[PDB]
């Protein structure tokens, strides 16, 4: 839910009255997490 | 104790003076100690000076009884002893220290009188003889203003000292030397204007952006009288001009403040160039809709400048702002939907259940949500819902109901030169008094500062200028100076005047005849002046006492002269002074109404000290209600610096502990004060908790009606959360408080719309939109005007209003979406950058949109670069070698 | 190297010399 | 409800050389403040309006009688009697008089009360002890948003969570997404979150509560959580408001199992400060802010998504966040033309806000050692190790 | 007042003993004359000190 | 009205519901010399001379 809601917090941040799928990733982002799982892992 | 290794300086220029008689010593040892001060006080950035420490106590007596001398030689060993006197004078000396200078540095000259102080980064004889010359020198020119020499020879060191302030160092210093020209000369400041003008136009032109930033700050909050004011608003001119950037539509901003004088600034400053017309000039015609006057007195007359001549001319008047407008509302940006006023007004799901039918046809409410639905789609040729099918609609209300209802379907196409005529031609032959008057008022509604060429309203209503009926004089004076808002043309003043000289008419239309033709004039118009006087003489004591309609008739006289500073307002207090004390309401108005940016202490002064206070025991009614709705006047936006303290005054002071019948209501201010929206500042506080307050019945409705002010485009989240929070759940029994909630709370919705003084760029105010004065007395009477629906005219009289979008395009249309940044304004202009207004991008709107006030844009990757830099809504993006 | 802390004819001349013209009426002012 | 707080004056601040516009704005505040002056001063010159009602009055005084003790109305009964709690802790089943208001009675509005035989006799708006009223902001902090340095994300945060909800919300239920209930800044010490609440409270538009965290905590017992009740219940009655606890980690550690009295009573304050967070709707407009530098200390249900949604992070500024910082703090130096600046900023180290502030300090002070003002570049090259006090060398290369 | 709670008189403001006491009311008899070395030391914390308290308008 | 009514007893309802009356007390002669008596020294103490050596030392202190 706290996801979500960051999701609309990012859509309002760029002032699109449409939330998109990129500001659903920054949310998770943001929330989720609080190169090393890229440099090794492929 | 000392340094003892450098113990040298506490002996040597000791000794030196102390020693001093032998003419040949005396030379040698001046000499040396100049080198010295000099290799001191020249390169060493060390503020402290070693010399200048251990000159003081000794040089007090030594360098001042060796002051004298003799003169052994003819001038040369005094000139030595005052270039060295001349180093210890900022402490070593007491606060006649221009008493030092008079008689050290200013009685003589070393040659180069600063060949010891041109050196000097700032200290020596910049900062300190900068002072010594805006003290002493304006001390003389205030009691000695033509004194001898030494007001003359002062004056060309002052002046070298100001063009070295420039290039002696070249830096930030620049914003001291306008400054000294203010303080120095007080008497003759514009000899120091032409001096700096001379300076810095021929020195360096980047250097001239903080000129004018400078001389525009020191506009907003200048001098108390308008003596200097108007100096420092003509020093600019040629800066300009082409010694600077030809373009710089500034000089209409610069010509607006002066009194907004046309015909004497205008005639030159681009009417005689008009050589890049081709250029933003064209938009600077556009930028100038104030003053169509203007370009009737070059382009029509001549019509030989340029091809477009005329065209121009019409398309900027309202033509293709109007198809913008339309082309905004519909073709890019879809926000035109159809917005009644049921649509929202019950936005609350209280208002759902709990009713119990509460569905009443009434007058008031319906009177209302015809006005709600004439202001939300203002301007708006897509409002088919209460226009033509609803007939009836117009029909099922009261008499006064007609006026209003059809005044409300004409305000729908608002400026629609074509539309609004053939949408009026419907109701023109309505077969009804009042909704007569409501057509010829939608007639004149189309017309609000259109100066159509065929000028239709003066012709359509001249029928009912004087015609047998009130309702009928009414609405057709109401829609003329609706449409002569701007201009003054001599027709409609000798149609008008003799109407506002009869007497057939009731006091009613006499005052709507008076604020009429008042509003149609901003100058003089002197006949206009003796009509007001006549009738104010030639009227009956109760008639102008108690009739509640005798306010309007000085408020034409004022806005006739507003602007324009107490030149004429002395005489037009000497005649008034001759009246039943109702005009005592009369001078506090006029007067007070004749400057829209004044901010000055004694005008404001004189309103809170006889004004305010020399009333509160008084119960002479409507007083003290224009003096503080009107301490705001002259007030509006001097930069807006001027307002906070202000609104502090006003909440402080008057709203808490002020006459509960004189100045309990002391809200409207609000209104006209400033008016965007923002909490605890302007509504939230001072606005809803006297709302809540419904103690007092008028202040109730009138501050209800005062978020009209920040109502515009308020967008009304927040602020429709009151409406909800009040309707039904708040002021739902009172009938009129009701309906004026209504009013004011739901003509929120009309979009990309403004109504204040302040233009785009913000340091000139509108005299045609300071109009909306009429709509600010009679909303305060609220008797036979708002509460009392004895005239509901003034309540659509808000005809100054523009749109608050911004549009760009390039010598053809629209089409430019150039990337824009619209955001709220920061620290700008005069500190040590010109940092961009907005501080961020917050906003990345690329296409044409609303700019609020508080909100201002910055062009983008350095494309299509407008040369306008006042971005008064219609940007124009002339390219250049962009990227270079 | 001992530093020399400010004597009174120090202050006095740091107060002064590389000041505004304006220090006293705008610090009174506010 | 009433209406928020904190009054401020002009920001001015739009000068700083000194340059005589400075003077006409001071000047013009200042003819400002005049007439307040002389206008309060004629009007109670010239004010005779009392008596008039008098003897019911003075009949509903004598009544009350003298002095009436104020108390806290913790239950109501059938509308003639209540119970109400005196400041000792003791409350009583006492009658209610005709004459007070019973629509305002609430569980919790303070009650003025007969000294003798207690009878709830009036009732008062405007309790708020002296400690919750010092804990309200009355003149705003003079630093704002233009004296933040960096910080671009974290300001765009904070608007985002106190401001938006508090101007235009629209967004906010357009979106339907509820407005964030509270946030909590933090971050290593001296980054800027107090400065940030500092901003917050000068571009303001509602009531700003500043709370010191370890404030709260009260001798007496239940005064915590009494003293916690009071701020909150003032921040809905003053609503818009927005409550500031800076080291919210004086009370926020880990809860654990309370042994003494006193930590119990802690545990208590707590658990009341979080009733009240919940209490509240995050619809309300209300909203708090809690600082702190060990956020890795703080109570995991403190920063529960449903009481804290929001976590603001203060990083140590970054290169081009400290020229920014040190181009701020030296706006009001008069730096001479030979210094770069660059080198204190290339140098890899942990500076903060609060480092370059005292770098800008010393380097000052160094200068006016040299008896100058100019401040060279040398003068900052000492007073950056003279402040910065305190990996083996070649190990990493 | 005894039992009627009237105010009758305003007396200095509200600071209890345990920091009452801590102002330094006997000023000990220590002199920079006393303390060899740390000239240093004793500039810079005058530096901090007094000079803030006694001139700030550098 | 030669006293004064105390605070304490005006809060607890004097000069309201009752009043103070002036209290006097009747002590003649014969009373008073008989409560002479309590600390009337005696015939004995005038002629008892203080401890000699308590005398001197509190002479010497
Ligand atoms: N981004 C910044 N720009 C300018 N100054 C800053 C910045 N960050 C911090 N400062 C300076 O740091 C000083 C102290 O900062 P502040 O009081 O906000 O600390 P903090 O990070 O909240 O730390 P703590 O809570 O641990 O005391 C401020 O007075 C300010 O001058
Ligand atoms: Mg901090």
């Amino acid at each position: 839910r706290s996801v979500c809601t960051e999701a609309g917090m990012f859509a309002i941040r760029a002032r699109r009255k449409i939330a998109t799928e990129k500001d659903f990733l920054e949310a998770v982002n943001k929330v989720i997490k609080s190169t090393p799982r890229y440099m090794t892992y492929n | 104790m000392e340094e003892g290794g450098r113990d040298k300086a506490p002996v040597q220029p000791q000794q030196s003076p102390a020693a001093a008689e032998k003419p040949s010593g005396k030379e040698r040892r001046d000499a040396g100690d100049k080198d010295k001060e000099q290799e001191l006080s020249e390169e060493d950035k060390q503020l402290q000076d070693e010399l200048e420490m251990l000159v003081e106590r000794l040089g007090e007596k030594d360098t001042s009884l060796y002051r004298p001398a003799l003169e052994e030689l003819r001038r040369q060993i005094r000139s030595s002893t005052t270039s060295m006197t001349s180093v210890p004078k900022p402490l070593k000396f007491l606060r006649p220290h221009y008493g030092k200078l008079k008689e050290i540095y200013e009685n003589m000259a070393p040659g180069e009188n600063k060949r010891f102080a041109a050196d000097i980064i700032s200290v020596l004889a910049m900062t300190m003889s900068g002072e010594r010359e805006c003290l002493k020198y304006r001390l003389v020119g205030s009691q000695e203003e033509l004194a001898s020499w030494g007001h003359e020879y002062v004056r060309h060191l002052a002046g070298e000292v100001a063009k070295e302030w420039q290039e002696l160092d070249d830096a930030e210093k620049v914003q001291r030397e306008p400054l000294l020209t203010l303080v120095k000369e007080i008497v003759p400041y514009n000899m120091a204007h032409n001096a700096e003008h001379e300076a810095c136009d021929l020195l360096m032109e980047i250097e001239q952006v903080d000129m004018l930033e400078k001389d525009i700050d020191e506009n907003a909050y200048a001098k108390v009288c308008l003596y200097l004011t108007s100096c420092v608003n003509y020093v600019p001119e040629p800066e300009n001009s082409a010694l600077l950037r030809c373009a710089l539509g500034v000089f209409r901003k610069f010509s607006r403040f002066p009194e907004a004088l046309r015909l004497a600034l205008m005639l030159n400053d681009m009417e005689l160039v008009e050589d890049i017309f081709t250029s933003c000039k064209d938009v600077v015609v556009q930028k100038q809709m104030a003053f169509m006057l203007g370009r009737h007195g070059v382009f029509l007359e001549l019509s030989e400048d340029v091809e477009e001549y005329e065209d121009l001319t019409e398309i900027m008047s309202n033509v293709q702002l109007n198809s913008n407008f339309l082309a905004l509302a519909r073709e890019l940006d879809i926000m035109e939907p159809k917005v009644p006023d049921d649509i929202y007004k019950t936005h609350l799901e209280n208002n759902r259940f709990g009713g119990s039918g509460s569905q009443v046809d009434s007058a008031r409410m319906n009177l209302a949500s015809s006005f709600v639905n004439g202001f939300v789609n203002a301007a708006f040729g897509q409002d088919k819902l209460l226009t033509d099918d609803g007939n009836k609609w117009l029909y099922k209300n009261k008499d006064h109901g007609m006026l209003s209802a059809a005044a409300s379907l004409g305000m729908i196409l608002l400026w629609d030169v074509d539309g609004g005529l053939t949408q009026i031609d419907k109701y023109l032959y309505s077969s009804e008094d009042y909704i007569k008057s409501g057509a010829l008022l939608a007639c004149g509604i189309v017309n609000s500062g259109v100066r159509n060429e065929c000028d239709p309203a003066l012709a359509l209503l001249s029928d009912y200028v004087l015609h047998n009926s009130n309702t009928m004089r009414l609405g057709s004076i109401f829609g003329l100076g609706l449409a002569y808002a701007g201009s003054n043309r001599e027709d409609v003043l000798t149609l008008l005047l003799p109407v506002m000289g009869d007497s057939k008419s009731s006091m009613e239309v006499a005052g709507v005849t008076a604020l009429a033709c008042g509003m149609i004039a901003v100058g003089s118009c002197n006949g206009d002046v003796t009509s007001t006087i006549l009738q104010t003489i030639m009227e009956k004591s109760e008639t102008e006492l108690k009739d509640t309609y005798a306010r309007w008739l000085p408020l034409g006289l004022g806005l006739n002269h507003l602007g324009k500073g107490e030149a004429i307002e002395a005489i037009l207090a000497a005649l008034e002074v001759v009246s039943e004390p109702f005009r005592s309401f009369a001078n506090t108005l006029v007067d007070v109404c004749a400057y829209a940016g004044s901010g000055n202490v004694l005008k404001v002064q004189q309103l809170l000290h006889i004004c305010s206070e020399h009333f509160d025991s008084k119960e002479k009614e409507e007083d003290k209600d224009k003096k503080e709705k009107k301490d705001k006047d002259k007030k509006e936006a001097p930069a807006d610096m001027g307002a906070h303290q202000g609104v502090a005054v006003l909440g402080i002071a008057l709203i808490a502990m002020g006459e509960e019948i004189g100045a309990e209501m002391a809200l409207r201010t609000f209104g006209h004060l400033l008016r965007y929206g923002e909490p605890t500042l302007r509504r939230a506080v001072p606005l809803a908790l006297a709302l809540i307050s419904v103690s007092n019945p008028r202040l109730n409705i009138l501050d209800t009606l005062s978020k009209f002010s920040h109502d515009a485009d308020p967008e009304v989240s927040y602020n429709s959360i009151f409406a909800m929070g009040m309707v039904g759940s708040g002021t739902n029994n009172a009938r009129l408080a009701a309906m004026l909630r209504q009013l004011a709370q739901y003509h929120a919705k009309d979009p990309n719309n403004l109504f204040m003084v302040r233009l785009a760029q913000g340091l000139t105010h509108l005299g045609k939109g300071t109009l909306t004065l009429c709509p600010y007395h009679s909303d305060r009477q609220l008797m036979s005007q708002v509460a009392v629906a004895g005239l509901l005219t003034v309540l659509v009289s808000f005809l100054d209003v523009r749109n608050i979008i911004l549009g760009k395009s390039h010598y053809v249309l629209y089409g430019l979406v150039a990337a824009m940044q619209p955001r709220m304004l920061v620290t700008f202009d005069e500190e040590l950058r010109p940092l961009p207004v907005s501080v961020r991008v917050g906003q990345a709107v690329d296409v044409v949109g609303q700019a609020g006030k508080p909100k201002t844009i910055t062009g983008f990757q350095t494309h299509t670069t407008p040369v306008l830099l006042a971005h008064g809504e219609r940007a124009e993006l002339a390219t250049e070698e962009f990227l270079p | 190297k001992p530093i020399r802390a400010l004597d009174e004819g120090d202050i006095a001349l740091l107060k002064t010399y590389g000041q505004s013209t304006y220090s006293r009426q705008i610090k009174q002012v506010e | 409800t009433k209406g928020p707080d904190a009054a401020s004056k002009l920001p001015l601040v739009t000068p700083h050389t000194q340059c005589r516009l400075k003077l006409l704005k001071l000047e013009r505040i200042k003819d400002y403040l005049l007439m307040e002056e002389e206008f309060i001063r004629n009007q109670e010159q010239m004010k005779p309006l009392e008596e008039k009602q008098e003897e019911e009055r003075s009949k509903v005084d004598d009544l009350r009688g003298t002095p009436m003790s104020v108390g806290t109305l913790e239950e109501i009964i059938d509308d003639n009697h209540a119970i109400v709690s005196t400041s000792v802790g003791s409350e009583h089943y006492v009658s209610i008089l005709s004459f007070v208001d019973k629509d305002l009675l609430e569980p919790g509005c303070s009650v003025l009360l007969n000294h003798k035989v207690h009878a709830v006799i009036g009732v008062l708006m405007d309790d708020t002890d002296p400690l919750v009223t010092v804990m309200k902001v009355e003149k705003a902090p003079q630093e704002t948003y233009a004296d933040i340095g960096g910080l671009d994300n974290q300001i765009q945060e904070i608007k985002e969570s106190v401001e938006l909800p508090l101007t235009h919300p629209e967004y906010y239920e357009e979106m339907g997404i509820k407005p964030p209930k509270g946030v909590i800044l933090y971050g290593p010490p001296g980054t800027g979150k107090t400065l940030l609440a500092k901003a917050v409270a000068n571009q303001t538009s509602a009531t700003f509560l500043r709370v010191v965290g370890s404030e709260l905590i009260q001798k007496y017992l239940g005064d915590g959580p009494k003293l916690v009740r009071e701020l909150f219940r003032v921040a809905e009655e003053h609503a818009p408001s927005i409550v500031f606890i800076d080291e919210i980690d004086a009370i926020g550690t880990k809860r654990y199992d309370s042994n003494s009295g006193g930590e119990r009573e802690i545990q208590r304050t707590m658990l009341e400060l979080l009733n009240q967070l919940d209490g509240f709707d995050s619809r309300g407009d209300v909203k708090v802010i809690m600082a702190t530098n060990r956020i890795e200390t703080l109570d995991p249900a403190l920063i529960r998504p449903g009481r804290i949604d929001r976590k603001i992070e203060f990083p140590l500024p970054d290169e081009k966040t400290k020229k920014r910082i040190f181009q701020i703090h030296t706006s009001r130096m008069t730096l001479a033309d030979d210094v770069t600046l660059d080198d204190l900023i290339m140098a890899k180290d942990d500076l903060s806000g609060a480092d370059i502030k005292a770098i800008c300090t010393e380097a000052g002070l160094m200068a006016l050692r040299e008896r100058r003002m100019k401040v060279t570049n040398e003068d900052f090259k000492k007073s950056k190790e003279n402040v910065l006090y305190k990996t083996p060398e070649g190990l990493y290369l | 007042r005894n039992d009627s709670y009237t105010l009758h008189k305003i007396l200095p403001n509200k600071v209890d003993p345990l920091v009452s006491l801590m102002m330094v009311e006997k000023v000990p008899d220590s002199t920079y004359e006393m303390i060899g070395g740390l000239d240093k030391q004793i500039k810079e914390i005058k530096e901090v000190i007094e000079l803030p308290v006694k001139h700030p308008e550098l | 009205h030669l006293n004064k009514p105390s605070i304490q007893a005006l809060i607890h309802g004097l000069n309201r519901h009752y009043y103070s009356i002036t209290i006097n007390y009747r002590k003649n002669e014969l009373e008073q010399k008989m409560l002479l008596n309590l600390h009337k020294k005696s015939w004995m103490e005038g002629l008892t001379l203080q401890d000699y050596s308590e005398h001197c030392k509190h002479n010497e202190s």
